[PDB]
C-alpha cells in the first residue's frame, strides 16, 4: 500500500504513460492497442438510474490487420493476466455454447438453465480469434450481451434473464486475406454497419516493411530467442516495483528505463478499478465541443476515409475512455488532459488515409439590386437592406474599400449617393 | 406469439428480415385477427433494404414488402435520419443530460407513471363509443 501510494504521487502523471510501456515487453510497438488493453483492464464506470434503466460500462475492440502482427500473442497474454478471461474461438462455440440454454431434467421432469460462455464470464474478458469465420448469427447473439449485457431466455414453464456484463476482444482477419491499401476499408473489413457501431474501437494494424522497423523488429526477436532464463544450466532440455534490468530482454540502451512488475502492476490495476471517478463540469463540454466537431468533419474529412461510423454510442465511448484514463492515475476528478488523450486514441482509430467580408458583400449587393429590379437603388434603402439581413452591421470604412477594390474591377460606380452596377 | 398477445399489443422488429412463407401466415392475421383468435394490435418495425432510405426508389422497393401487406397496416410512418446541425446539436445535448443525470431533461409536465397510464388506458378502453349520422 505504500509503494503504490508513492509510486502514484511520484510518477503522477507517467502512470499511463508506464503502464501501456511495460504492459507487454515481449511485443514490440503497438502503442495505441497497448493503451486500449490497458483501459480495458481498468474499466469504466457502471450507472444505475432511478427508473433503473442499464448504461453498458464496458468497452469493445476489434483489431483488423495483416497476419503475423502480434495479435494472438496479446490475445493470450490478456487472457494470462486478467483474473476471469475466456478465449471462444469463431466456429469452436456456437450461439448455444455462447448463450445459456435450457435443459430439461429427466430425473424430476423440470427445466433447468445452464450457463453459457458469456454467462460465466461475469465482469471479465472474453476473447474471440478468427472472429470473421464466426457466423453471422452468432454476431447476432452477442449484438445483446454487447448493447446492454444481459441475455433473456423464456422455454414454456420457464423464462429467466441473466446478466452478462463483459468485455469483448475480438480478432479478424481481412476477407481478402491482406489488407489492400487502395481498396477503401468499409470493402476490407466487410462488416455491417451495426456491428461496427456496436463496438466501441477499431484497430487497423498494417505490417509496413520498413528498413529500421524490420531491423528494429528482428532485433527484439533476436534478443527475446537468445535469452535464457537465470539459474538454469546451459544446453539443458526442459516485489520490487520496477524488474530487474537485463542486458537481453531490456538492452544497454534501455538502462535509463525500467518495467513495471506484473505482480505489482496487478495490485495497482486492481486498486485503480476499484477507484470510481467523478466527471467533472470544464471537461464536458470540451468532450460536447470535440464531439460536434467530429461529427461535422464529414465536409473536412479530405480525402481521408472513416472505419466506423459516428454514432450516438461514439460519445458514450469517448466519456468510458475518459473514465477509465481517470482510473489509471489514482484520483478523484476528470481533468483536460483526461478527455485530450481519449480524444487523441479516437482520432487515431477512427480515421485512416477579409474574403469571408467580400463574399458577404457581394452575396448582399446581389440580394439588394435583385429585390430592386432596376439599376439605381436609394442609399436609404442599400444601407438597410445591407445592414438588416446581416448579423452584423458592417464598417463603414471597409464597405467604401470593397467599394473602391470593386471600382477598380469596374464593377459598381457610386454616384452622388446611388450606385450603378 | 400472435396467440400469446391475444387482446394485447404484439411489437415485432426486424420485419424486413424475414421469410415471406411467414409473411403469408401475417396476411390472415392481419385481414381477420384468426389464425384460433389473434385479437392482436400489430405494431412491425422495418429498415430500409441498403440500410439507408432512397428517396429515388419507390416504396415498395425500399421496404421489399408487397402493397397489400403495407395497405393492411392502417397506420406508416417513415423516420429519416436527416442531417441538421442544430437538430443534431440538441440531440446530443439531450443524450448528454439523460446519460449525465439519470432522469429525462425537464420539460414542461413531469410525465404521468407508468401504473397510472397503463389504469387509465384499460378504463377508456371500457367504453364503446357511437357514431353520429350527423
Amino acid at each position: 500500500i505504500a509503494k503504490i501510494k508513492k509510486f502514484s504521487k511520484t510518477r503522477s502523471k507517467d502512470i499511463f504513460d508506464q503502464l501501456a510501456k511495460s504492459l507487454a515487453p515481449s511485443i514490440h510497438g503497438h502503442d495505441y492497442v497497448k493503451k486500449a488493453i490497458l483501459c480495458l483492464l481498468l474499466g469504466g464506470v457502471e450507472r444505475d438510474l432511478e427508473n433503473g434503466s442499464h448504461i453498458r460500462g464496458d468497452i469493445n475492440i476489434l483489431l483488423i490487420g495483416d497476419p503475423s502482427v502480434a495479435k494472438s500473442q496479446l490475445l493470450r497474454y490478456v487472457l494470462c493476466t486478467a483474473p476471469r478471461a475466456i478465449p471462444t474461438t469463431g466456429r469452436g462455440s456456437s450461439g448455444v455454447g455462447l448463450t445459456a440454454a435450457v435443459t430439461t431434467d429427466q430425473e424430476t421432469g423440470e427445466r433447468r438453465l445452464e450457463a453459457g460462455a458469456m454467462v460465466l464470464a461475469d465482469r471479465g474478458v472474453v476473447c474471440i480469434d478468427e472472429f470473421d469465420k464466426m457466423s453471422d448469427m452468432d454476431r447476432t447473439a452477442i449484438h445483446e450481451v454487447m448493447e446492454q449485457g444481459r441475455v433473456t431466455i423464456a422455454k414454456a414453464g420457464i423464462h429467466a434473464r441473466l446478466n452478462a456484463r463483459c468485455s469483448v476482444l475480438a480478432a479478424a482477419n481481412p476477407v481478402y486475406g491482406r489488407y489492400d491499401q487502395y481498396k477503401t476499408p468499409m470493402e476490407n473489413i466487410g462488416l455491417q454497419d451495426s456491428l461496427l457501431s456496436r463496438f466501441d474501437l477499431l484497430f487497423i494494424m498494417l505490417d509496413q516493411m520498413d528498413p529500421e522497423q524490420d531491423r528494429e523488429i528482428s532485433d527484439h526477436v533476436l534478443r527475446m530467442h537468445r535469452y535464457r532464463a537465470p539459474g538454469e544450466q546451459d544446453g539443458d532440455a526442459m516485489t520490487q516495483i520496477y524488474e530487474k534490468h537485463d542486458n537481453l530482454l531490456h538492452g544497454t540502451k534501455k538502462k535509463k528505463e525500467k518495467m513495471v512488475s506484473a505482480a505489482f502492476m496487478k495490485k495497482y490495476i486492481h486498486v485503480a478499478k476499484i477507484i470510481k471517478p467523478v466527471l467533472t463540469q470544464e471537461s464536458a463540454t470540451y468532450i460536447a465541443e470535440e464531439y460536434s466537431r467530429l461529427r461535422s468533419q464529414d465536409s473536412m474529412s479530405s480525402d481521408t476515409a472513416r472505419t466506423s461510423p459516428v454514432t450516438a454510442r461514439t460519445l458514450e465511448t469517448l466519456i468510458r475512455l475518459a473514465t477509465a484514463h481517470a482510473k489509471a492515475r489514482m484520483s478523484k476528478t476528470v481533468d483536460l488532459q483526461d478527455a485530450e488523450e481519449a480524444v487523441e486514441l479516437v482520432q487515431y482509430a477512427y480515421f485512416k488515409k477579409s474574403e469571408s467580408r467580400l463574399k458577404a458583400f457581394k452575396v448582399a449587393l446581389l440580394d439588394v439590386f435583385r429585390e430592386a429590379h432596376a439599376q439605381s437603388i436609394g442609399m436609404n434603402r442599400l444601407t438597410e437592406s445591407i445592414n438588416r439581413d446581416s448579423e452584423e452591421p458592417f464598417s463603414s470604412v471597409e464597405i467604401q474599400a470593397a467599394l473602391s477594390k470593386m471600382q477598380d474591377d469596374n464593377q459598381v460606380m457610386v454616384s452622388e449617393g446611388i450606385i450603378f452596377l | 406469439a400472435l396467440v400469446l398477445a391475444d387482446q394485447g399489443v404484439c411489437c415485432i422488429d426486424e420485419f424486413d428480415k424475414m421469410a415471406e412463407a411467414d409473411r403469408t401466415a401475417i396476411h390472415e392475421v392481419m385481414e381477420q385477427q384468426t389464425i384460433l383468435n389473434a385479437r392482436c394490435s400489430i405494431l412491425a418495425a422495418a429498415n430500409p433494404a441498403y440500410g439507408r432510405y432512397n428517396p429515388r426508389r419507390s416504396l415498395e422497393q425500399n421496404i421489399q414488402l408487397p402493397a397489400a401487406l403495407l395497405s393492411r397496416f392502417d397506420l406508416l410512418w417513415l423516420i429519416q435520419d436527416r442531417p441538421d446541425r442544430d437538430n443534431d446539436l440538441r440531440l446530443a445535448q439531450h443524450i448528454t443530460y439523460v446519460h449525465q443525470h439519470s432522469r429525462q431533461p425537464p420539460s414542461q409536465f413531469e410525465p404521468l407513471d407508468m401504473k397510472l397510464m397503463r389504469r387509465y388506458i384499460a378504463m377508456c378502453r371500457e367504453k364503446q363509443p357511437m357514431v353520429p349520422e350527423s
